[PDB]
């Protein structure tokens, strides 16, 4: 046990549902901020 | 069930995403792209030796490429993405000014602003955790093995609470809470558009030096205030966490931070201040980038290049009553096109086939006149409100008002309910920037039509324009005679937060006189043929003769 | 054009009264902060002249005059009452600028601040109160040498040779927006184009910078031998005249109109042009050889674009180093022309200290001349 090495890869498994939820929220975001597009730009 | 009947609440968001939001995504990407520059600088400042400067640099780079720093960097990037999303939920185009001290308290106690304060406190605790790990050493871990039990008797290696790591985490939570409180108190959620548009890199390179100076001073005040808070309350988290985890306390190796001679530890105070500088600087970089991208101009076509794009078009955008950031961007473009592009003025004066009607002008002028008359009535209703000085629901109202009229009679509570005159005056003009651009837009188009309007289209509405401008100038010059309606608010020069909204009422009175003077200087004596009221003609002569 | 194409100066003791039929009719009468203001003032001897600045109001027969005592006086053709402006911060006045689209607002450049005076246009008291004087200042922007309002009345600019950033002021919101560039010197003079789309900014160095009022972009002009001393825009904003200290040359630089979308670039032609020479010539007069030529210290164009007045300063081998006023006739279309008209001359022993045109004179043009005698003359040019 360090302070370190170990926060990388455990949290990547602990938080995987939040990582996918935030990825899908950013993809919905960016889609849901492109649709407001080809009739005001 | 029940996917039917709300299409307008798509299209309106489906006009906002177009525009404002590749601008959001670019702001988020740049906020993450500055994070390596903040973490490199944080590691270089936390590793300072003054005696071995070559090893200080060596070992700062040795940590930088370590797999453990590449993690906390990915975790910190998620924190900066979420803080950038919270700037996109909580923004305001009109400043939410509290007209009384009870309205300021009622703003802070609002459940969405409380939610923002809890989420920023959690993100401040996570960012301080990453930082306390990034600094290594005594700041490492919340739990540490007891460095004293040479007493042969059991081999369970005993666990102490790391009070320094607890002080780091709790400072991070207090800094995140304090940032959220300051965000709604200073109106940092306000988007003041710049009086001068400028390339993004110059606008940022100028603000960054002011920001790093502000973060350094604000971190020093937050650490000083937290040091006082911990001296009165630090025992409560300390005793709650030791009991909740059955952790011991090392009364032999470490002086407790409840004591003035532990809490004055200069190495702790330096690394905790530096953590607060990294926190405030990365969070304010996200806010400044968002504020730059969300107050960059936009250009709206006046005539549609293709029929399907025509929701796009400036005259339809204005009339649609769109989200206030779009209605502000459209009026900012109207104020830019009317000064700086003759071809886009000829798009406004053009007659739309087949029917020969000036639909572009008669949309733009009509909504500018709606806004100006809306401000005239908003001023009249405030002058009147300055000259005048089932049974359960009406029972609740009568009890609420009997309670007001008992609470107001108590000096200590009158001191909270009192309507600050300056704040109520600033609340009337809180949206006046929209009305300045409608006015500057229209009065430039009325100045240009004297050489560009081959159809006389603008001279058909000139009498109605002059009537609404003169009756608005009357409402402004009846209003500016009121007590405190003429006094200028005291300003601090070089603040990172802007205060333009406080003086904006003098800008509206100044722009209205220049807008009337512009029209009297382009039409001159031809205005003597204009049908208007005898008091309005008598004022129009005073703007020809230069008497105002 | 060249000085060898001018008609002779008027015979010694006559004064030029007016222009008529294109002829000039004559008759018998009508550093520290302070040395740094004297290096960059529009007045040929600012440190000894009684008169430090003159400025017409952009629409009315009203004018402002800065004096050696740091008074500003205001005169009006419809008032015998002359207001005397004196604030506690009013010291070493360098520039005056009236606000366009306003009867009542004057900006004043001082050693320590800018003063915006408000003057009640019907009730012109002899000494208005120190409350009628809004103070603007910024740490390091001192002394202020030049002031320039935008034609639309909503923005003011200020210059300081110490400060590597033009200061834009909104006088109504009381905001200050520096425009910092990356080395070169500070700012000496500032001139808007009449459209309000462009701004010339000069420096103490052999570089000037032109700016765009839409996107606040900057276009650099570094192939000069000396400093840009003075310049003037054409009435359409399509041409900029300028002169270089050490060169007897009037340059002209063109800017074609934005028949195209999508970029803030200031948009000048890749080269300037030489249009008039001011080299050291002789002219024959009834009084002998007169010698003419030197350096153009000030240039002012009429609102109509038909008359350019040039305040030349002789070298100390030519008329003892006296200043002289040249009058050119100008054309802006289809070609840019400078034709000679003649030489403007005053009281025997007076030297021209300042020149400027009237902005709203309904009978050709009207040239205000400030003389070393402390007299102001107003010379009409009838066309």
């Amino acid at each position: 046990p360090g302070p370190y090495g170990a926060s990388l890869f455990q949290h990547f498994l602990d938080s995987y549902q939040v990582m996918f939820f935030t990825l899908f929220a950013l993809l919905a975001g960016t889609a849901v901020m492109i649709i407001a597009y080809h009739t005001v730009c | 069930a029940t996917a039917v009947s709300r299409p307008c609440a798509g299209r309106s968001r489906d006009i906002l995403w177009r525009v404002l939001g590749w601008r959001i995504v670019a702001s988020i990407v740049w906020s993450v792209l500055f994070l390596p520059i903040c973490t490199t600088v944080f590691i270089i400042f936390s590793r300072i030796d003054l005696f071995h400067p070559i090893q200080w640099l060596s070992d700062s780079f040795s940590d930088l490429y370590s797999s453990y720093v590449i993690f906390y960097f990915l975790l910190l990037s998620v924190v900066i993405i979420i803080i950038s999303i919270f700037n996109v939920e909580f923004y305001a185009v009109v400043p939410s000014i509290p007209c009384s001290r009870l309205a300021l308290i009622g703003k802070i106690i609002h459940p969405q602003q409380l939610m923002h304060s809890f989420i920023h406190a959690a993100m401040g605790m996570v960012m301080a955790w990453c930082a306390a790990v990034i600094t290594q050493g005594q700041y490492s871990f919340l739990v540490v093995p007891c460095t004293g039990t040479n007493s042969f008797g059991s081999p369970a290696a005993q666990t102490c609470l790391n009070e320094y790591h607890l002080f780091f985490l709790l400072t991070g939570a207090f800094m995140g809470y304090s940032y959220s409180l300051l965000y709604f108190v200073n109106n940092m959620n306000y988007l003041p558009f710049p009086i001068i548009q400028q390339y993004k890199f110059l606008r940022f390179r100028r603000s960054l030096l002011l920001l790093v100076k502000h973060s350094c001073v604000e971190s020093l005040f937050l650490v000083r205030n937290f040091c006082i808070l911990y001296y009165f309350l630090g025992y409560i988290p300390k005793a709650w966490i030791s009991t909740a985890m059955n952790l011991h306390i090392d009364e032999q190796v470490h002086r407790p931070l409840d004591t003035v001679s532990g809490l004055l530890n200069l190495s702790l105070l330096y690394h905790v201040w530096l953590c607060g500088v990294f926190l405030l600087t990365t969070w304010y970089v996200s806010w400044i980038l968002f504020k730059i991208y969300a107050t960059e101009a936009h250009v709206f076509p006046v005539q549609p290049p293709f029929a399907e794009g025509s929701d796009e078009c400036l005259p339809k955008v204005l009339n649609s009553n769109p989200p206030p950031i779009i209605k502000y961007l459209a009026l900012q473009d109207l104020m830019l096109l009317s000064q700086y592009s003759p071809s886009r003025r000829q798009e406004v004066f053009s007659l739309s086939q087949p029917g020969g009607h000036p639909h572009n002008w008669t949309a733009i002028s009509r909504e500018c006149l709606n806004l100006l008359n809306g401000m005239t009535q908003k001023l009249i209703l405030y002058q009147e409100a300055a000259a005048t000085n089932s049974v359960i629901y009406s029972w609740i109202q009568n009890k609420r008002e009997q309670i007001k009229n008992f609470l107001s009679k108590r000096v200590l509570i009158m001191y909270f309910f009192s309507k600050h005159p300056e704040a109520s005056i600033q609340a009337v003009f809180s949206d006046a920037q929209m009305h300045i651009w409608a006015l500057e837009g229209l009065s430039h188009l009325v100045a240009a039509s004297f050489t560009e309007d081959r159809f006389g289209v603008v001279q058909t509405t000139l009498p109605a324009i002059l009537n609404t401008l003169l009756t608005l100038q009357e409402a402004v010059d009846k209003y500016f005679k009121l007590p405190h309606a003429s006094s200028k608010p005291p300003r601090i020069s070089g603040s990172l937060v802007d205060t333009s909204y406080k003086t904006l009422r003098f800008a509206f009175r100044a722009s209205l006189k220049t807008a009337i003077y512009r029209i009297t200087t382009t039409f001159g004596e031809h205005l003597n043929a204009v049908q208007a009221s005898a008091e309005h003609q008598k004022r129009l002569q005073q703007f020809l003769e230069f008497k105002e | 054009c060249s000085l060898g194409l001018f008609p002779p100066p008027p015979p010694r003791g006559q004064v030029t009264l007016y222009e008529h039929n294109n002829e000039l009719v004559t008759g018998s009468s009508y550093l520290r902060s302070e040395d740094l203001i004297a290096e960059f003032a529009q007045v040929t001897n600012w440190s000894s002249c009684c008169l430090r600045v003159f400025a017409w109001h952009p629409h009315t027969n009203k004018f402002a005059v800065a004096l050696l005592d740091d008074s500003v006086r205001v005169y009006n053709a419809s008032s015998t009452i002359v207001p005397s402006l004196k604030h506690r911060l009013q010291r070493n006045v360098a520039s005056l600028a009236w606000k366009p689209l306003s009867a009542s607002v004057l900006a004043v450049a001082c050693q320590s601040c800018i003063l915006i005076w408000t003057l009640d246009p019907t009730s012109l008291s002899t000494r208005p109160s120190s409350g009628c004087a809004q103070v603007l200042s910024h740490p390091g922007h001192t002394p202020v040498t030049s002031l320039a309002w935008a034609p639309s009345g909503g923005r003011l600019l200020s210059a300081s040779p110490v400060d590597a950033a033009i200061r834009v002021w909104d006088v109504s919101t009381e905001t200050c927006v520096p425009l910092p560039w990356f080395r070169g010197g500070g700012v000496t003079n500032l001139l808007w184009s009449p459209d309000g789309s462009k701004i010339l900014a000069t420096t103490p160095s052999a570089v000037f910078r032109v700016w765009e009022a839409q996107m606040w972009t900057c276009e650099r002009w570094p192939t000069l031998s000396g400093r840009c001393q003075t310049g003037c825009w054409s009435p359409d904003g399509s041409r900029l005249l300028f002169t270089v200290l050490g060169e007897p040359l009037i340059y002209s630089l063109s800017f074609p109109e934005r028949c195209g979308e999508g970029k803030g670039c200031v948009g000048g032609a890749k080269s300037a042009t030489i249009v008039a020479d001011l080299s050291e010539t002789t002219i024959q007069t009834p009084d002998g050889e007169e010698r003419l030529g030197g350096e153009a210290h000030s240039m002012v164009w009429d609102p109509s674009g038909e008359r350019l007045a040039v305040l030349m300063k002789g070298k100390p081998r030519v008329q003892d180093g006296k200043p002289v006023i040249l009058l050119f006739r100008t054309r802006n279309s289809p070609v840019f022309e400078l034709l000679p008209c003649g030489i403007i001359q005053g009281e025997p022993g007076a030297q021209p200290q300042l020149i400027t045109f009237h902005p709203s004179f309904n009978k050709g043009a009207l040239l205000s001349v400030g003389w070393s005698t402390g007299r102001i003359a107003h010379i009409p040019l009838y066309f």
